[PDB]
């Protein structure tokens, strides 16, 4: 089915052509949008006044990364590489070896967040809820090397935000 | 004819004008060429799949989906 | 005492036009749904000073004729300062008897700064853009002469003055609105305003740049002013001139936020299109008006006094 | 002496801070977001950044998107003809380092092989609230520059 | 008098912005034919042109006081639709395109 | 590892909001693209930019280039 | 007369918040009268307010502490200065503050939230996290040759 | 029970979509009825 944007026929009687002649002469046309922006400019703005104010973010929010512990403590990832090997940028680079205690644990664990592109997939492919993204987007720098985050700054990041990453996860965690 | 070397991305426009009309235009692209089909052969079939976000990046899921149905 | 006169016309011009670059931003702002600056001072108060500083203390970014690349900001900005003046507000600085000429005359004077800057742009491409923007600029003095004359058949003199009188019973934009119109519409395009902006707009398809700057702001006031007299004249009471200086600002302010209202509100023109609606429709018009206006005063037996 | 070097400081730095005009370098989907920061809900210009300057009027550069070696030399001049005091901002994993092409063959690996970057702005892309809060950021580098203060030293 | 230092005020202010604005402290220790365009010299002359007969116009609310009004009249008439006459050739003739 | 896919060639389209968008997509069997062309509509409109603005003046070149709806991620690819 | 109601209304935010200093403290620090329902504070003097009568995303909204871990904040705010557990709810990421649903705790997680610490003495500064990979021979130190 | 997101038991109320410009002002013949009544009264 199909509809016609523009095809219609002026009416040629004296009083639609002088309807048009109005137009041309007085400039209705432009006068009626003259009175939209007008009555934009008695509207409220949608400003908001950050950053006091913050734009609406959701428990998915993908931003920064962190790794996350276990209530004991002890580290959730288990260098099992599942997130380096899907990780779409190949921001990420594992080395592990087993603990002093015989666990299975990472030696290096950095995320070029230069490289990564914030997809999530790393957190999807986690069996372990180890590796996930933050709520955190607030995290600009001065120079290009703090953004190549080693693993003492995810698991520090892990235990800034714990507390929010926990609860969000508990809100979505249904619909993974 | 003056010739104008400069005249969503970034294009460059090298264009023919006699007076106020155009007599050519030759549109020089590639300033956002990225090499993005031959990265796609170095991962799996979801590892390319957020490259298509980045394609006609206002259109993000359509493009996501002309992939998904492709494969 | 005239030196204090003096004074107290060119620092008020000058501070208003910094203010009136933040009144723009926040009209144009509030049309499109947001707010435009409020946090350098309050509602803003303090962007026009920050702007002007950050602008002065600029690096100042070679000249094909040094003497020409100063010469144009200087006569730019000079000459927007003189066709202050004589406007009577109600009492004129200078009190000339051809003062509408002389306004006229120092008009017509300012197309030499964009001249001049694009000789000294040392770019092939610069001085044509300034050639274009001259164009323009002369092909609109055309209309806007022409209906100043038609407008002085009903007023009967050059004096800015005796505009006052002819209107102390009635705004001239009754007898004369058709007039009005065109006047208001050349007035944009004289001034390089959107949808007329064409210069800034053909162009992308610190203290130097600030002058410019002001002369042109300072121009849109004054051609509002000038508005606000041709055809909205204020009534003078000699006792009381303040009365008249009060009502004559609100109609100056609101002409001047019209040309704000404007700018956001329309597409721009094509140059052959914006060259078109002055040589093929208002020259046509203004050309009939003014004989129109030339019979009227006769055939009415209202022509208005010599003096 | 070193109060009026100071308070001059002060003042210079408030206004370059309060008065910054961007030239934005809109390459690729990181323009997106640049333009929701002009847009109601954040209003750049409410902030006294312009929505949009002129590369010889401008005070920072926002690269927004990524660097291919094809424009790379365009970038640079215009870097070299922007009036100092000037900035840039580098914004998304491209032009921080070259993101998801960073092993392309045509891509320059962070924008900073052109152009020296004050701020790097992390995401793909950031959000429009991510990119005011970098310049924000840079607002406050340049809260913190001494220049008159050094110069009084010398 | 006043008029002289009105403009000498204006202008010597437009020097004295122009000078500070091009030397303020830095605090750092380190004639062929111009692609010649035939439409737009056209319209230049035809603003003179147009511009020689609004001079010829301007004294008409002075005139407009005399006893002959008839021949007044008649001659203002006369000068304008002669400028319209002028306009309507130019247009007739392409001379107010700016294609080819 | 990722799925693999069964060996093919499929070029497959939509109606994106720019025009037809498809991709010729070719698999070798394994769990990775053999190759993946990306038609993109506004490839073939720029390419047209030339015969449309013929009889034209330089502002309409702006006009042009809009009413074809044109994104440089998906014409540089 | 409404213009008189719409008067009166921006009195009260005068005395809404506690006289014409504090009204004026709240104008130039954060370019915004309104007057709010106090939701809570954290430990570091961020006051949190709600207005469910402004449209979302105006509804809710903090006002910085004017000093955080020994830093004058008076002027100098951040968005990074919101710790993580009113973080969640200033972001409309939850409805109910943590003043009413209190995040679990854990013996590992930060006591102390820190802003960000780009430009100054505090940066993180990357590094390799393994250890030499090759050992070299070490010659002996008594002379054999 | 299951719970997803679906429409409400009805399914949700019409949606507008169709190009509303409502027609305002005067004819030609009243406008211009308007600008030389204006004229005449300010000539006398
Ligand atoms: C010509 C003289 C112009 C004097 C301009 C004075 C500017 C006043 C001012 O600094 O604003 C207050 C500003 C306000 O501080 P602010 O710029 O940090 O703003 C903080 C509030 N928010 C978060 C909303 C941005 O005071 C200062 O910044 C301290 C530096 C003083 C600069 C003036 C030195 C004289
Ligand atoms: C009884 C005896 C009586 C004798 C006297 C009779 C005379 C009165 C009757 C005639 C009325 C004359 C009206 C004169 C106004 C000028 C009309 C005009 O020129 O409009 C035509 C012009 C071009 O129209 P267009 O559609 O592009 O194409 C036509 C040609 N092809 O279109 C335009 O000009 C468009 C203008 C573009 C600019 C847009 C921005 C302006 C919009 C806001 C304007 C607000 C109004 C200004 C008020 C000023 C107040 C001081
Ligand atoms: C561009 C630079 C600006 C140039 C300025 C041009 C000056 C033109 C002024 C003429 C205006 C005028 O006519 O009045 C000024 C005055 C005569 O006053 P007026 O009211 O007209 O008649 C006498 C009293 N009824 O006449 C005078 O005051 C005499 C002034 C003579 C000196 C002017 C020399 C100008 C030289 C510029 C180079
Ligand atoms: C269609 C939209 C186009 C947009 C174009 C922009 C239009 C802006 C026009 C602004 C002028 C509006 C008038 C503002 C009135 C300001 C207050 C005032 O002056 O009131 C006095 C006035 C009657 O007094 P008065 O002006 O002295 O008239 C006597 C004749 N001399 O009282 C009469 O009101
Ligand atoms: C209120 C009205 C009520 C209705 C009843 C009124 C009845 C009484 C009025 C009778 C007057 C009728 C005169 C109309 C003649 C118009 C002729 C014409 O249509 O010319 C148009 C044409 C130019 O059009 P163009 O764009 O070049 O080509 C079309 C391609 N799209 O051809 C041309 O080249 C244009 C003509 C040459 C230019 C002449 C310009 C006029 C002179 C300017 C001054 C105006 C007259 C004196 C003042
Ligand atoms: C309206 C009245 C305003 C009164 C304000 C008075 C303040 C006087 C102190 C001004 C200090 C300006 O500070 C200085 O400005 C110049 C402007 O080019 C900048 O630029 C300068 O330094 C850079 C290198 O640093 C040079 O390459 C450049 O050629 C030079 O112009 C400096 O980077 C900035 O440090
Ligand atoms: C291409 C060339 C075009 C040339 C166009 C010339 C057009 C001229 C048209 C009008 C000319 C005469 O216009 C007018 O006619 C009437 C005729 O009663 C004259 O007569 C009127 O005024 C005179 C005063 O002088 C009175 O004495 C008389 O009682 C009165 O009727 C007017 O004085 C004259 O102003
Ligand atoms: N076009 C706008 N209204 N905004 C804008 N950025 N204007 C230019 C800013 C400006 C220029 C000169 C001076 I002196 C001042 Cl005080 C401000
Ligand atoms: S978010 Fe995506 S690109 Fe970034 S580290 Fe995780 S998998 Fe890699
Ligand atoms: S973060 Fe998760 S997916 Fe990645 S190595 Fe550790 S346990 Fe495996
Ligand atoms: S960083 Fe992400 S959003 Fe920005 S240009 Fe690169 S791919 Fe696009």
């Amino acid at each position: 089915t199909y509809k016609y944007v523009n095809l219609r026929e002026p009416s040629m009687d004296m009083k639609s052509v002088t309807d048009r002649a109005a137009q041309t002469l007085l400039w209705t046309e432009l006068i009626r949008g003259l009175g939209m922006t007008l009555s934009y400019l008695f509207r409220e703005p949608a400003t908001i006044n950050y950053p006091f104010e913050k734009g609406p973010l959701s428990p998915r929010f993908r931003g920064e990364h962190a790794l996350r512990r276990y209530p004991s403590g002890e580290e959730r990832c288990i260098a099992c590489k599942l997130c380096e090997a899907v990780c779409p940028a190949q921001a990420i680079t594992i080395e592990a070896e087993p603990r002093a205690d015989g666990s299975r644990r990472t030696t290096r664990y950095d995320i070029d967040m230069t490289k990564c592109i914030y997809c999530g997939f790393c957190q999807e492919a986690c069996p372990v809820d180890a590796i996930v993204e933050g709520p955190n987007f607030e995290f600009s720098t001065e120079t290009h090397e703090e953004l190549l985050y080693n693993k003492e700054k995810l698991l520090n990041n892990g235990d800034k935000w714990e507390a929010e990453i926990a609860a969000n996860i508990q809100a979505d965690y249904l619909y993974r | 004819n003056l010739t104008l070397n400069f005249g969503h991305g970034v294009l460059r426009l090298v264009m023919e004008l006699s007076g106020e009309m155009v007599r050519k235009c030759d549109p020089h692209i590639g300033l956002l060429h990225r090499g993005t089909e031959k990265l796609i052969e170095y991962k799996t079939y979801l590892q390319a799949l957020p490259y298509f976000d980045r394609l006609d990046y206002v259109s993000m899921m359509c493009n996501e989906q002309a992939y998904s149905l492709a494969v | 005492m005239f030196m204090i006169n003096i004074l107290m016309l060119i620092i008020p011009i000058l501070l208003a036009v910094a203010f009136l670059t933040l009144v723009e931003r926040k009209v144009l702002g509030y049309m499109q749904l947001r707010k435009g600056p409020n946090v350098v001072g309050p509602y803003g108060l303090l962007q026009p000073i920050a702007d002007a500083i950050k602008l002065f203390i600029k690096e100042p970014l070679a000249t094909s004729s040094a003497s020409m690349f100063i010469l144009a900001p200087i006569m730019a900005l000079g000459l927007a300062l003189t066709m202050w003046i004589p406007l009577p507000m109600p009492y004129p600085l200078i009190n000339m008897n051809l003062g509408v000429l002389f306004m006229l005359a120092m008009s017509s004077l300012a197309v030499y700064s964009i001249l001049w800057s694009g000789w000294a742009s040392n770019s092939k491409y610069a001085l044509i853009g300034a050639l274009r923007a001259v164009a323009q600029t002369i092909s609109y003095e055309v209309t806007l002469a022409i209906i100043l004359l038609s407008v002085l058949l009903m007023s009967g003199s050059f004096t800015l003055s005796t505009l006052i009188t002819t209107q102390e019973q009635m705004w001239l934009i009754l007898p004369a609105w058709p007039l009005a119109m065109m006047w208001f519409i050349s007035t944009l395009a004289e001034t390089n305003r959107a949808p007329f902006d064409l210069t800034e707009g053909e162009s992308e398809l610190a203290g130097p740049f600030a002058l410019f700057f002001m002369a042109e702001y300072a121009n849109i006031i004054m051609m509002n002013i000038f508005t606000a007299i041709l055809f909205l004249g204020t009534s003078h009471n000699p006792h009381m001139p303040e009365l008249y200086t009060i009502n004559f600002t609100i109609k100056s302010l609101l002409l001047t936020m019209s040309f704000l209202w404007i700018r956001a509100s329309y597409p721009r023109f094509r140059y052959d299109q914006l060259m078109h609606l002055l040589w093929k429709n208002f020259l046509p018009l203004t050309l009939a008006l003014c004989m129109w206006h030339v019979s009227l005063p006769i055939l009415t037996s209202g022509i208005p006094p010599q003096t | 002496g070193e109060y009026v070097v100071a308070k001059l400081d002060d003042l210079i730095n408030w206004a370059r801070r309060s008065s910054l005009w961007p030239m934005t370098f809109g390459l690729a989907c990181c323009a997106v977001e640049m333009m929701h920061m002009a847009a109601p809900r954040y209003d750049m210009d409410r902030f006294g950044v312009v929505f949009r300057a002129s590369p010889r009027q401008s005070d920072v550069m926002i690269v927004a998107g990524t660097l291919t070696n094809k424009m790379a030399p365009a970038l640079r001049k215009v870097y070299d003809q922007m009036p100092e005091p000037r900035y840039v901002v580098s914004m998304g994993s491209c032009a921080n380092g070259g993101g998801y092409y960073h092993y392309s063959y045509s891509v320059v690996r962070g924008c900073d092989r052109i152009v020296p970057v004050d701020i790097y702005v992390p995401g793909c892309p950031p959000t429009a609230e991510a990119l005011l809060y970098g310049i924000l950021q840079l607002q406050k580098k340049i809260k913190r520059e001494k220049r008159l203060r050094i110069w009084y030293r010398r | 008098m006043n008029l002289m230092l009105a403009l000498l005020t204006n202008f010597t202010l437009a020097t004295l912005l122009v000078i500070i604005a091009f030397w303020l402290p830095q605090l750092n220790v380190y004639s062929a034919r111009l692609p010649f365009s035939m439409k737009f010299f056209l319209v230049a002359i035809t603003f003179l042109l147009f511009d020689l007969e609004i001079a010829l116009l301007l004294p008409l609310p002075w005139a407009s006081q005399t006893a002959n009004l008839n021949t007044m009249l008649t001659m203002a008439l006369f000068l304008i639709i002669l400028l319209a006459v002028s306009l309507a050739y130019e247009w007739t003739q392409k001379g107010l395109e700016w294609t080819e | 590892e990722g799925y693999q896919v069964p060996p093919g060639a499929t070029y497959t389209a939509i109606e994106a909001p720019k025009g037809e968008f498809g991709v010729y997509l070719v698999s070798d069997g394994s769990s990775r693209p053999y190759r993946c062309k990306i038609k993109a509509p506004g490839f073939a409109h720029l390419a047209g930019l030339d015969k449309m603005s013929k009889g034209h003046m330089l502002a309409d070149v702006v006009a042009i280039i809009g009413t074809q709806d044109i994104v440089f991620g998906e014409v540089d690819r | 007369m409404e213009l008189l109601q719409v008067l009166k209304r921006g009195l009260q935010q005068v005395s809404g918040h506690g006289g014409l200093r504090g009204y004026l403290r709240v104008l130039f620090r954060a370019n915004d009268v309104r007057v709010g329902t106090l939701v809570g504070e954290d430990k570091y003097g961020n006051k949190y307010y709600e207005d469910n009568k402004q449209f979302f995303g105006r509804h809710r909204w903090v006002i910085y502490t004017t000093e955080m871990n020994g830093k004058n904040t008076f002027w100098d705010v951040d968005g990074s200065m919101v710790p993580p557990e009113w973080h969640r709810w200033l972001h409309c990421m939850t409805d109910d503050p943590p003043t009413v649903k209190p995040p679990t705790a854990r013996k590992f997680i930060w006591t102390n939230h820190k802003f960000n610490l780009s430009g100054t003495p505090q940066q993180y500064v990357p590094y390799s996290t393994t250890r030499k990979k090759i050992q070299e021979w070490v010659p002996p130190s008594t002379p054999y040759k | 029970k299951v719970k997803q997101d679906m429409p409400p038991v009805g399914g949700y109320g019409p949606i507008d979509y169709k190009r509303n410009l409502p027609r305002r002002g005067l004819s030609g013949y009243s406008m211009f009825a308007v600008g030389i009544g204006a004229l005449l009264f300010g000539y006398w």
